């Protein structure tokens, strides 16, 4: 119906990478707020914007949720993925996180130049991991939700506004270490 | 350093050296085989997205057939694997086109030329995106016509040599 | 990974594929314009100083064009795009040689052959440096000489096919 | 004037890297001891090799730094990938720093085979980041200098040895945490 | 006495990797249990699997080590990477060392899903260190030790099983810190 | 990035501009020189052991001979230096396909084919293992066809071209 050359018909294919579930994580977007991250066909991470908190402490005891190792091991890695792969991430208190019994619950308060803040550096983070669709200087995001909430989840049809694809996490993996700040002359 | 993962040898005899795509890795579940010419710039090129999509779908496939299986996932295995199946970089350009407003691939629709009679067809390039679209044929019509033109170059100095060797 | 950022058009009709370097990215305040030749060397080679310089420059114009520019620097922004803008592995080539008493390229100066009457240029190789000055030209006259030698072959060559088509 | 082939004239061009300016760091060599890194028109970091130091205690507070959040994020950053870049750093004692009100002041006490020491590592690190033109075994570096100091500054035309240039920063990019040691078990 | 297209002889060689031993660590293997990385001509780490543990008590006293600064640096940096190359390790009493008088002992205690279990993870970097030549899903691995012992040794022909080689640590190298689990908010 | 390390000359003159194995080099203890054409296609492959290992005993050399050699060792140095001498990738793919039980290359042993009356040869490819011992020729003497065959062609265009040149 489109010929090019007179000889040269286009044609189009798209790729199914929903069938890739079983080697490497796949994430998607359900709308501009709420994004998912499938691990196989039977668990995954649900992150979400919204002004609705769920943990109202200061605590993240990762290293006693180590010593009990009752977590998905695979869902512990990509939260610690998407956590190194934060720039300039300078304010512990901003992070609060819940693993009693194998769970795991994350939450970053965004609530406040805006660039300089642990609001734009997560919401990059969360930006690239899902890339799946206000404006500031440079590379620079703002929005108006004040929490972002990471829990695990079951397998649903959540990929109502994207595709699932393994682009997000694979990119992000490169991005792991790259800019943290130190905070001891001994690492 | 740079990708490594050789392809593995296409089922189907009809392009002996190439790569076919079954149903189950397209949407419109559909089988599609492309030919050694144009899977040979898969070895040699870095700029390809599709290229590493094979290249991904390849060890998905070969993970499974020889490694069991299971329902619990190994992500170690992919987490060592990624740079030895694609060019991240490629990802951060996209990326990078993305964040300031040049058209993007976002990895999921591709398009070549066929040449009808013969059946040979271009490596597949990338479908461009831009505010939440696909951008309309007509925008990159030059491209498709440049591709044309490398195809009839090719082929071409292929049948000069030819003539030059007998 | 590769490095993988496509140089946008030059501004000058004269090279159409080309790329120019304007008054204000050289020291001798003058424009000069590269044609389609030697910046297509720019996407297949991985060792060449002078295209990572291009690239830095292509992505600084375009960086202070679609974004907003502040005087506070978005230090993250080139953390990011580094490895997809430049191979850093000759930035690591070009210390090994200085910390072994080897000549070495400290991206500051570049030589070019110009073939007057045609205009055509070759490619910018790196004015090589060592103990705190300049190389002599007669010390690397054997290099420009190669540099004639390549561009008289491939000239040739490309004369050959030419002749051939028709 | 030198003409090869006959027909080809040998001509020459040099960049000018200062119009990287807004985009990346630039860096320069004043003499043997200074150094100077850019960020922008505005603000910069002085390396200088000397005899007199500035500080004179054994503390580096970065956490307390980091929870103020006064200090420049750009330079902060520099400061981070510069402390960890240098190779098998294990002496936390050489190491002391200021940050009270916002400001940078890093001091590296290189007093003391001299290859693993500190003043090594540093000295490598210094010299890799300008690159700007004792002698020791293998890539060995020694100097008769007792401190390293970093410290915030202003802009000012202080490039009279090297021109500036963003390649020192970005070859110690990819250096990062590549030669850092173990201090616990779980890092 | 092969000939292929009647003008074509097919011929061979093999290197002798053994000279590069001034210049890059060099790993073989005696057997299945023991294998070795040499350190230029005159010092090196002997890795072994066996059932008789060393050391009986929890501490690895690596911040001590670092003080006193009496090791070995390159077989410290070995150690550090061989640690840092572990992936999910998250058990932090399974590994005990000894650092008194600049000597380097470690224990991995590989006593116990047998995938998510620090054995798996410390067999296949050791697997990857030597590369020398039961099975488990994906690329598990499960072996009848209780114990992974790596101690300093002096120079010996001890490769009758596989010729020294550098492949598996400059390999290894890339995979530091690619799988480390965060333990704190701020790195 | 991309490897970077340009061999050092060759001290045999029958190879101009190749690279020759001394007896320590080798577990044969001969000398072996190979010539231009096969060292040159180590500047633009990222696949091949050999070249790896060439760059890798040439970082050697030049390192022992430029800077001052201690027992005591400068682990620093090859840490900086490994990615500019070798495709770390290549490695991984030989792990994986060690784990998936494909025959995988140990970088011990290597074959080439030798055209007796003149002398010249093809780079060397690294001889696969499997199960603990080395592959029967029989088990991949088709790739050693396909060498022979591309030794023929190139060979056959090289003429070619020289017949047009005069
Ligand atoms: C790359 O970019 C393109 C273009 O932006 C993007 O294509 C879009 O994909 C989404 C998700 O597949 C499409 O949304 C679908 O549209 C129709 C009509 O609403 C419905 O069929 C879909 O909903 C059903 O199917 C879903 C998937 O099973 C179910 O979750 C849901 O409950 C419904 O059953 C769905 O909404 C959208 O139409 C296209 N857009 C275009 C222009 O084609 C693509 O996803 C991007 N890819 C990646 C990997 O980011
Ligand atoms: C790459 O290596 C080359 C060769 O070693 C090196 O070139 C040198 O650059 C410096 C810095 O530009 C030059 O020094 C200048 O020389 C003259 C005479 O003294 C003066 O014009 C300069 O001083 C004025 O300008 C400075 C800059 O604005 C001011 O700070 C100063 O107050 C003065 O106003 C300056 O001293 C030197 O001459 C050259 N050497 C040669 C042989 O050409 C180059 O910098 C290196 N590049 C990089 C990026 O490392
Ligand atoms: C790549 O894979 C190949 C094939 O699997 C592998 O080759 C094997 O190397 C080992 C180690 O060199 C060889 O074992 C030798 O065999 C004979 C007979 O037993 C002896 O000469 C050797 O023992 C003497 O020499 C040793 C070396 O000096 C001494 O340590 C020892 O005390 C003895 O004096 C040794 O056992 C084995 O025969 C080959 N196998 C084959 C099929 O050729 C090679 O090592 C692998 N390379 C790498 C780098 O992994
Ligand atoms: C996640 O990816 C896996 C792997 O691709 C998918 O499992 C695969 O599903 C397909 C389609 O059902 C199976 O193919 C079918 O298998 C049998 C014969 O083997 C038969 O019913 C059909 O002829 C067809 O070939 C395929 O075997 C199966 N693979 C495995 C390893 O189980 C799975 O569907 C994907 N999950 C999601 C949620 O998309
Ligand atoms: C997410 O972060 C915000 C911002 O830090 C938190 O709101 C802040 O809550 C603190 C108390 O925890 C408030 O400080 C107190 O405020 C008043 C005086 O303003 C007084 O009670 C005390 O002297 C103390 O300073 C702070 O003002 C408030 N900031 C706001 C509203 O902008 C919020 O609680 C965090 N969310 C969660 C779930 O923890
Ligand atoms: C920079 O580092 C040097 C070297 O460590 C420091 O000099 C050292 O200062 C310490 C005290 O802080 C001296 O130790 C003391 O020395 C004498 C006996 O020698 C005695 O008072 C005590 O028993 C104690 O051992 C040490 O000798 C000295 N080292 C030298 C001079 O080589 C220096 O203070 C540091 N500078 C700064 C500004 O931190
Ligand atoms: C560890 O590696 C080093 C460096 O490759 C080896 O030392 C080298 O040994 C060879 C063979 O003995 C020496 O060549 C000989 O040197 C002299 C003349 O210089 C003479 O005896 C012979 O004509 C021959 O050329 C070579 O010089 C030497 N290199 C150095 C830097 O000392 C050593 O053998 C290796 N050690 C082990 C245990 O494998
Ligand atoms: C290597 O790790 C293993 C497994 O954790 C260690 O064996 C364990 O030893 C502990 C004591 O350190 C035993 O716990 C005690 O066991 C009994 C009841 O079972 C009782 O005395 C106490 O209430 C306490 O629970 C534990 O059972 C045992 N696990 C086994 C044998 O599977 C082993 O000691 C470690 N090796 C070294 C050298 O430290
Ligand atoms: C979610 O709430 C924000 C505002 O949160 C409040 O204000 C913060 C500054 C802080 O004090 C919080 O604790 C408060 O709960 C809403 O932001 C508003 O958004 C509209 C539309 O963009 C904008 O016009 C208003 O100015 C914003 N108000 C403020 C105070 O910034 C946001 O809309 C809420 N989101 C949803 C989905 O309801
Ligand atoms: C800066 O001072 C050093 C000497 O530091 C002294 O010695 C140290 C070991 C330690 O005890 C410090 O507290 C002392 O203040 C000067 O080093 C001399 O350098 C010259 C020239 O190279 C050399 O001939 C002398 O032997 C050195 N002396 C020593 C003791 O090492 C160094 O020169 C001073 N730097 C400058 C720029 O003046
Ligand atoms: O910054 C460091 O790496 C070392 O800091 C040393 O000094 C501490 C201050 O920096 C501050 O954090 O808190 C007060 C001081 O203690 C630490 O003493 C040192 O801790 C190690 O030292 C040996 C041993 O006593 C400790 O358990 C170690 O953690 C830091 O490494
Ligand atoms: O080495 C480690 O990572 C853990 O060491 C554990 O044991 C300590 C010793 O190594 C030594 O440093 O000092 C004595 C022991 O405490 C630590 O206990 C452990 O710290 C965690 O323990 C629980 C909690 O109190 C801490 O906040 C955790 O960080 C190290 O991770
Ligand atoms: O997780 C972090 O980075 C900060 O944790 C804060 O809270 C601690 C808990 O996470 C848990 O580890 O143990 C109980 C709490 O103390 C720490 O308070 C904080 O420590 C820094 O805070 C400033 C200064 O007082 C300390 O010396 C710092 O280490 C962690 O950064
Ligand atoms: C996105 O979808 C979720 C789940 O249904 C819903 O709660 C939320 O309101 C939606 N967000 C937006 C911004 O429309
Ligand atoms: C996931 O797939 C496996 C087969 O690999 C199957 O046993 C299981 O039922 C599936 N789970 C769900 C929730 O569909
Ligand atoms: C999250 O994980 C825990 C631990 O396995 C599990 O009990 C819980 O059901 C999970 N939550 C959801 C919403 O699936
Ligand atoms: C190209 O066209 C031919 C002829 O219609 C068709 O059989 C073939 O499948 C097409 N190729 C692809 C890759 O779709
Ligand atoms: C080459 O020479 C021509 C003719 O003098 C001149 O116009 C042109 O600018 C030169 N090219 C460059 C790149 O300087
Ligand atoms: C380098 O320049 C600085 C700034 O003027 C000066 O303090 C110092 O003495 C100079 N160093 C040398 C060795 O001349
Ligand atoms: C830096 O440049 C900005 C514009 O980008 C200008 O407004 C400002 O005055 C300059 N600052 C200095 C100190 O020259
Ligand atoms: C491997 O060799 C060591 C050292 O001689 C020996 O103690 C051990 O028994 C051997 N192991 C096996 C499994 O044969
Ligand atoms: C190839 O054969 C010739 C003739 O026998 C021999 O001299 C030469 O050494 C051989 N080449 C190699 C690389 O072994």
């Amino acid at each position: 119906t489109s010929l090019y050359k007179g000889v040269y018909e286009l044609q189009t294919l798209e790729l199914n990478m929903e069938t890739l579930n079983m080697t490497m994580p796949l994430s998607c977007t359900k709308n501009n707020s709420h994004h998912y991250i499938m691990v196989g066909n039977e668990t995954g991470l649900e992150l979400t914007l919204t002004n609705t908190s769920i943990i109202n402490h200061k605590f993240c005891n990762l290293s006693d949720a180590h010593k009990k190792n009752l977590y998905d091991h695979a869902l512990m890695s990509i939260i610690s993925t998407f956590h190194l792969s934060i720039p300039n991430f300078n304010q512990y208190e901003a992070m609060s996180c819940d693993f009693n019994g194998g769970k795991i619950s994350v939450q970053y308060n965004l609530s406040h130049n805006h660039c300089g803040t642990v609001a734009n550096g997560v919401l990059q983070t969360f930006m690239r991991m899902a890339w799946g669709g206000g404006r500031g200087n440079w590379d620079c995001i703002m929005t108006s939700y004040q929490y972002l909430i990471i829990q695990n989840t079951t397998w649903e049809d959540h990929c109502q506004f994207s595709r699932p694809s393994p682009i997000g996490y694979l990119g992000l993996l490169s991005q792991r270490t790259r800019d943290i700040y130190i905070s001891r002359r001994l690492l | 350093g740079t990708f490594t993962w050789t392809l593995s040898d296409s089922e189907g005899k009809d392009t002996p050296g190439g790569y076919c795509l079954t149903r189950w890795m397209l949407i419109e579940a559909e089988l599609k085989c492309f030919g050694n010419t144009a899977v040979a710039k898969c070895n040699e090129k870095h700029d390809e997205e599709f290229c590493d999509m094979l290249r991904l779908f390849d060890f998905n496939k070969q993970a499974i057939q020889r490694l069991k299986a299971e329902a619990q996932m190994s992500i170690q295995l992919i987490n060592k694997a990624v740079n030895a199946l694609i060019n991240d970089q490629l990802i951060m350009k996209n990326h990078l086109r993305d964040i300031m407003g040049i058209p993007y691939c976002n990895y999921s629709k591709y398009w070549y030329l066929n040449h009808t009679t013969t059946g040979r067809t271009s490596l597949p390039k990338c479908w461009l995106v831009s505010n939440g679209s696909y951008l309309n044929e007509t925008h990159f019509s030059d491209d498709i016509e440049q591709q044309a033109d490398n195809m009839i170059t090719e082929m071409l100095q292929k049948e000069y040599m030819e003539r030059q060797g007998k």
